[PDB]
């Protein structure tokens, strides 16, 4: 996937495994906001969570920059809806960006990581992938 | 013909065999319903077998075309509908008798000496046939199918080191497939059947080399006539042939009931969940086993650890193979051993129901609390049977079998 | 809580007008692509010509699958979720739910096509029977008075005592060619084609039961009798 | 929700184009009358912030606030549309494609989203379609097939379905469609 | 009496 | 061990039938290259039936794919082109082995009696075995 | 009819390599390969993955996808009156001297639907697709001079790499075949010489 | 060597 012209606060879906994977460019401010958020995470660390050895625990990729997240809600398996925006009407003030399931209401951050007392009960996977160039990801293989 | 006969026998020991395994053969007389079973494991294994060949004749395992090819059985196929049933039905109640048959085993104590080897046989055919259902229940592609294959294939991934490559290595792909599916209608359609049938084989050996139980545990060939046949002993032809007769029709009564009438039985011999096609990126809300899986399922669920919660679930059905070496009773029958042991069967029959009960529904407070405390009443039965097998006294066997 | 519905699958009018709902309202985004045409009108007592011009839309054969033209990865897409195969839907969930799930959609505009559900919280199936039905909110109606399962009727007309609650589905007057009677006989129906649909074999496989169990009931005489005689 | 009694009063400089109920005479005009209240919104507001493009329209709506357009919808939305004549030689293709989609190429019917009467779902924001203008019908299939009219969303639902539409079948579907109810 | 109960939902009015 | 394998003939007849089959059942010592065909037809058997189970965890038995399906074992299962190897020359090496088994008992006479019993089950089993090849 | 032999050399890369090119170039076009995938003829012919994808997959697919082809077989089989047969395995169907010589015997005849007869394959409905590259054959089979890019040894040897690579495409295990044999065969011989000793020392 | 060796038949001249 080459991921180098997503503009900023906006994503792409790749297809890997059959499942769809949220690629995003993450900006500053998200990035700002997401230190702020660990008081509403059940799985803030991804302890119980299924994510690579080599992505950071707290921002959960690769790069802060590049968020690549399979976009398969833990809770029954649904895609969750990508919702950047600060504070939207229904998903109340607190809303720092992130992904809201809308089958059953369960809640992430940019991160990925759960919201804590949702439906969803571990954090959205991480994929194994790794950055071949600074604008291409390969999704499938380990980074090294 | 006497004449044919002559020359068979000549040929071949037809007659020797008959008058060696079914007439002239003396079993105790004093079977009651408990001893129907294993005649009717062999109706239900005819019967899945038959069935299965004829089922295989109209379905695809493919992940394309396996709930497909179920629907077009149900359907388009000339009482194929009736056959699916039959097989359905038939693994459940393979289960059902497959269960009585070992519940009788632990009433009379029929595993202990000299029938160990056959005790040992039969957890293998009871292995064999797990395996089989299990490898079944995925061939119909379903929601319950895809799922609970895909939970009992992760259990491999628990195994510490090799897991996870085991569990890839055994589902053909990184995920529950047509792969899998092929793989498994392959195992379930040959390889295990050949092995159940050499099993069941191998069980009727033994059993016929060391002689049946009976309900009261007394060792009938200790007692013989003039003639050397056992006092309590009748031929199993035509005596035998004939009350298994009888079971044989209760059975298909109940079996064909169940065909016609109720053959989902309340989602349990055909889950509800598993009528609607394999979904592999949505979940079912509450995913369970078949019913008869579902004691093992709860000891699993009971343990919080996982690694651990396998194991466990594992030396559950283990522990049934040490079983004959664990019974330390004098006597065979539940009738004559002491208190203890009569107290703690139905400590093992309560907790073996309770389990497969709250195996079957979704985790609970009061479920969990239950399934943990009958986990352990369900391993205690087994690990305290060399202690309270010692420590009760026993009644006198009689030397000649009641009734 | 579910409504329970009697589903009488030798109601062949019903069957035929429940078919005629599911090819009309339902086929257009749901299959019900493991059953035949041909079955379907033999087992309704449709003339084939009639299933024909009366059924299929999709230009198919008669013996073909009622197979649609909308790809289940394009309706995810489209609608969110997948419109499930709803030949075996009423073995899915049963009729109790499909019964009152039909009956349940009532205008949420918060979600994504302006319904919700009440049996099916949040589903992503639009209302499509709201041509039919007419306009369902949450709103305040009259609802049969209850105390601890002490249900009141009228001792005169027989009719419910009622009083005002505001948390139910009420249909707004005057949106629906249907009314609330004709609209439950119309999902009910629906519900009874579906009821077949997911179980073919229903009526064939009590009458061929009842045979077996007789037989096997004389069979079982035979068989005891020979038992407890030989067994002297 | 909008005011119908206002919205008439709201309307009138539209009606000049769409008829005073919303009834357009001339084809090329689509008809308002009876459309879905949460489909003229969007629609309005698409055209607004040029997300669809009218250039009939260039400037009508810059005007009118949020209100004025859901008081508009709501009195196009409390009209009915009337039911327009399809053209016999076309159609039987046309009722076929409708009713039946195709399934060889994957192309849906259009009496799941757009009900078999074509009165689509007002609440799910499907058009109403049924006695449409087969001109405006045929050159909004067109609009989507290539790409023109993109304003139904991030899943390209009608882009999607037009796709799968020749020529040929587009102006049967319309014809169909101007007659359907 | 069948092809009553089965008659289309949607009604075309044609040319003619 | 002899223990263990006193416990197993108390309780299975596991000696006695390695006595009554295989050690201590005297067969003619002048057995020549024509009777190695048993024990051939035999290990043929064995692979047919390990071979297709593994070929069937790939077949797919339909018209659409059945042919495919043997294209993807030859191709994409790793040594499934072995394993369908093995089983179709097992087939012809099945056939080949009975043939010569079936002339050697028509060589030596061994149908005669007292043998009628063992030459009918092999021309059974050289039915099924026609059956099942055609299939 | 009297084929010409082909010494088919699965060992040459290079040879395989320009057989793909002209399969996917001129033959993919009617015919499919669909028995095949990408991956595994880029990998047994040493062609890199990034290589394979922009030389030889046209139809948009995925390396690890199956060389089909957008031309169905009805639709191919009104337009030319017969189906073009998938050809992974043509080389086993017909065997390579058959394919030399078909390839090669492209001439034409005006009374045929496509212009052209084959002496292979009398009456064939395929087109002579090779004609640019071989020129003008016609009847003996003679090439009119001055009317293909190459000419008869440098037709002969595009042929010939064409047929290799359908030949490694029917039988893409033959190398590994013939590797894994020697070896089951030196184990079988060791094994053979023990058993002969063990029944020679038990025969005493 | 391998990728002119693979180079496709059909030449493209492009503006520019
Ligand atoms: C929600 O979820 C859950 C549920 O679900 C809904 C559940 O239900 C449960 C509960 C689960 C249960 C209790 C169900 C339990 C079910 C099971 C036990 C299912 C388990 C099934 C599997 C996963 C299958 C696993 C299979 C395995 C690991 C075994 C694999 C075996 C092979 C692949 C065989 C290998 C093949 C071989 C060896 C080839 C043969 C070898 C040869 C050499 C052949 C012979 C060759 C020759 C003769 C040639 C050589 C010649 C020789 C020897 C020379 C001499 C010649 C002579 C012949 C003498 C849980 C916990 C759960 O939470
Ligand atoms: C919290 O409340 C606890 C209630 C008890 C329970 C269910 C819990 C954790 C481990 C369970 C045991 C693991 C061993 O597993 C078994 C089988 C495996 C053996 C290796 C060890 O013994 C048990 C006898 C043993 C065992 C199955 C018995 C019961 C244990 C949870
Ligand atoms: C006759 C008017 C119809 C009946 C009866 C049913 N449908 Fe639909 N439907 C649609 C979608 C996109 C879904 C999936 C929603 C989700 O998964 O959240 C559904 C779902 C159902 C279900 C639920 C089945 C289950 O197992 O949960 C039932 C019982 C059902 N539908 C019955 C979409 C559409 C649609 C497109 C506009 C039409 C025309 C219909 N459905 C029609 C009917
Ligand atoms: C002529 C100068 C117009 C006047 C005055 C108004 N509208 Fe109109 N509108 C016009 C045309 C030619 C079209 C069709 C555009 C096309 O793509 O062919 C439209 C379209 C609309 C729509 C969309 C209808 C639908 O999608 O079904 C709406 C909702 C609409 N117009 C609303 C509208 C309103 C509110 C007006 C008064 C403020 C109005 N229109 C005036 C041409 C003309
Ligand atoms: C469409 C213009 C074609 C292209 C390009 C190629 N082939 Fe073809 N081929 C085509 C048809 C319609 C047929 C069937 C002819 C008939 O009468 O049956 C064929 C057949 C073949 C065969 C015969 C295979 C067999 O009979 O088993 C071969 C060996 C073959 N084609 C090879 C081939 C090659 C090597 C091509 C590229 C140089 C090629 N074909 C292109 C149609 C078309
Ligand atoms: C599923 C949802 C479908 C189905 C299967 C079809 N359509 Fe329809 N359509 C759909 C939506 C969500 C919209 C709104 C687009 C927007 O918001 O901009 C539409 C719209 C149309 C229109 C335009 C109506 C108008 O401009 O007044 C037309 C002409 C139309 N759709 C036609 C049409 C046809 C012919 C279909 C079957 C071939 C069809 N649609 C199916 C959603 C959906
Ligand atoms: C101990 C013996 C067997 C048991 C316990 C068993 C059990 C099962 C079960 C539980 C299913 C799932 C059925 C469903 O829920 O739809 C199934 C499916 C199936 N079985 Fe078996 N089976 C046995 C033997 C066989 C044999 C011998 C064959 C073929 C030779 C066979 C062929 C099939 C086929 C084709 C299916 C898929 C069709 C279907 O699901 O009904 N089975 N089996
Ligand atoms: C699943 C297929 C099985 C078949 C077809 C089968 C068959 C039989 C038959 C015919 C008998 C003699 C009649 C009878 O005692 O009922 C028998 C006895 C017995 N079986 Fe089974 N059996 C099966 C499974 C099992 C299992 C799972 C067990 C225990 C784990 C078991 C343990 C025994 C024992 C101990 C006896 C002899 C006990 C006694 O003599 O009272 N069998 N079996
Ligand atoms: C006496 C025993 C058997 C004989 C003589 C036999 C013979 C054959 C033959 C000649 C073929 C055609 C192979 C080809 O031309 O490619 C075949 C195909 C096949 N056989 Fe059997 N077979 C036997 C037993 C079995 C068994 C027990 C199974 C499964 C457990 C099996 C599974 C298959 C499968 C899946 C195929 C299709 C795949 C293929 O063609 O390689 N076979 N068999
Ligand atoms: S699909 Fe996300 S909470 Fe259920």
């Amino acid at each position: 996937v080459n991921v180098g012209k997503i503009d900023p606060g906006q994503q792409i879906i790749a297809e890997w495994r059959g499942k769809p994977v949220f690629i995003v460019h993450r900006t500053k401010e998200m990035l700002d906001a997401l230190p702020s958020l660990e008081g509403q995470l059940a799985d803030p660390d991804s302890k119980a969570s299924e994510q690579p050895e080599y992505v950071d625990p707290k921002l959960r990729s690769i790069k802060p920059e590049l968020a690549v997240i399979v976009g398969i809600c833990t809770h029954l398996g649904c895609s969750p809806t990508f919702r950047p925006e600060v504070a939207p009407a229904d998903l109340g003030p607190d809303w720092k960006g992130g992904y809201f399931c809308p089958c059953h209401g369960s809640h992430y951050d940019l991160a990925g990581r759960v919201y804590k007392g949702q439906p969803a009960p571990l954090n959205l996977p991480i994929p194994p992938y790794t950055f071949d160039a600074d604008d291409v990801i390969t999704i499938g293989v380990d980074q090294e | 013909m006497n004449k044919f006969m002559a020359w068979v026998d000549a040929r071949f020991p037809a007659t020797k065999m008959w008058e060696d395994h079914l007439s002239k053969y003396y079993a105790p007389k004093n079977f009651n319903f408990w001893y129907f079973f294993g005649s009717l494991a062999l109706l239900v294994l005819v019967n899945q077998i038959l069935t299965g060949i004829w089922l295989t004749m109209s379905f695809t395992p493919s992940a394309e075309e396996a709930f497909a090819s179920v629907e077009y059985i149900m359907r388009d196929v000339d009482y194929g509908w009736i056959i699916r049933y039959m097989h359905s039905t038939g693994a459940s109640a393979f289960f059902i008798v497959v269960y009585l048959h070992m519940f009788r085993g632990l009433l009379y104590g029929s595993y202990q000496k000299p029938r160990e080897l056959v005790w040992i046989f039969g957890m293998l055919i009871y292995l064999a046939l797990m395996a089989e259902a299990f490898m079944g229940y995925l061939l119909p592609w379903g929601q319950m199918s895809y799922w609970g294959a895909q939970v009992i294939i992760s259990l491999f991934g628990a195994i510490p080191v090799v897991g996870e490559d085991l569990a890839q290595w055994i589902r053909g792909d990184f995920l529950i497939s047509g792969i899998t599916l092929n793989r498994f209608f392959a195992l379930h359609v040959i390889a295990l059947p050949i092995v159940l049938l050499g099993l069941v084989v191998l069980h009727i050996l033994a059993l016929h080399e060391v002689g049946s139980n009976n309900p009261d545990g007394v060792d009938i060939k200790k007692k013989k006539d003039e003639n050397g046949v056992p006092l309590d002993g009748i031929a199993f032809h035509p005596y035998y042939t004939v009350k298994d007769i009888v079971g044989v029709v209760v059975f298909l009564f109940i079996f064909c009931t169940v065909i016609f009438f109720f053959p989902e039985m309340g989602g349990y011999f055909l889950e509800k969940p598993n009528f609607e096609m394999a979904n592999q990126f949505k979940t079912p809300e509450h995913i369970a086993p078949v019913w008869y899986f579902t004691p093992f399922y709860a000891i699993l669920r009971a343990v919080p650890d996982k690694l651990m919660g396998v194991v466990a679930m594992g030396a559950a059905i283990a522990v049934l193979f040490v079983l004959p070496w664990l019974d330390r009773s004098p006597v065979r029958s539940i009738r004559y051993k002491g208190w203890l042991s009569k107290l703690w069967l139905v400590i093992f029959a309560v907790s073996f129901v309770i389990l497969g009960y709250y195996g079957a529904q979704a985790p609970s407070p009061l479920g969990t609390t239950l399934s943990r405390v009958c986990t352990v009443l369900y391993f205690a039965f087994f690990i305290l049977m060399p202690f309270y097998t010692r420590m009760e006294k026993t009644k006198p066997v009689p030397e000649r079998v009641t009734g | 809580q579910l409504d329970h519905v009697d589903i009488d699958l030798t109601d062949k009018a019903a069957m035929q007008d429940g078919a005629r709902t599911f090819a009309n309202y339902c086929m257009g985004c749901h299959s019900a692509k493991f059953q035949r045409y041909e079955r379907v009108a033999t087992d309704l007592g449709i003339p084939a010509d009639l299933m024909m011009e009366k059924l299929v839309f999709t230009g198919a054969k008669i013996g073909d699958h009622m197979d649609i033209g909308m790809k289940p990865a394009d309706a995810k897409t489209w609608f969110g979720a997948a419109p499930p195969d709803l030949t075996l839907v009423a073995r899915v969930r049963g009729t109790d739910w499909l019964y009152s799930y039909l009956r349940s959609f009532y205008e949420d505009p918060k979600r994504p096509w302006g319904v919700n559900n009440v049996i099916f919280p949040n589903v992503g199936m639009p209302n499509v029977l709201a041509p039919l039905q007419g306009r369902q909110v949450i709103g305040c109606k009259q609802v049969q008075v209850v105390e601890d399962g002490k249900k009141q009727f009228d001792p005169l007309t027989g009719t419910p005592l009622t009083h005002e609650a505001c948390d139910q589905l009420t249909v707004v007057p005057k949106t629906g060619e249907l009314n609330e009677a004709q609209f439950d006989e119309k999902v009910k129906n629906l519900v009874t084609f579906l009821a077949y649909s997911a179980n073919p074999n229903k009526l064939a496989s009590e009458r061929i039961g009842t045979y077996v169990l007789l037989y096997l009931a004389f069979f079982f005489v035979f068989a005891y009798l020979l038992k407890r005689e030989y067994w002297k | 929700a909008g005011d119908a009694a206002a919205g008439q009063a709201k309307a009138a400089v539209c009606g000049a184009c769409h008829g005073a109920d919303g009834n357009s005479p001339a084809p090329n005009f689509p008809k308002l009358a009876g459309q879905g209240e949460r489909y003229l919104l969007k629609q309005m507001h698409d055209i607004k912030d040029g997300k669809r493009t009218v250039l009939e329209m260039t400037g009508l709506l810059t005007n009118l606030s949020d209100q004025d357009l859901a008081d508009i919808a709501a009195y196009f939305a409390s009209q009915k549309m009337s039911v327009g004549m399809a053209d016999p030689n076309l159609v039987a293709q046309g009722e076929a494609l409708f009713r039946g989609g195709k399934i060889a190429e994957g192309m849906p019917a259009c009496t799941g989203c757009h009900s078999p009467s074509g009165v689509g779902i007002a609440t799910a924001g499907f058009p109403h379609l049924g006695g449409q203008h087969a001109t405006y019908v045929a050159k909004q299939l067109t609009d989507f097939r290539e790409g023109t009219r993109t304003n139904d969303g991030d899943t390209k639902i009608m882009q999607s379905i037009a796709a799968k539409l020749s020529n040929k079948d587009i102006a049967a579907i319309s014809s169909y469609i101007q007659g359907l109810h | 009496a069948i092809a009553k109960r089965l008659e289309p939902v949607g009604k075309v009015c044609v040319q003619g």
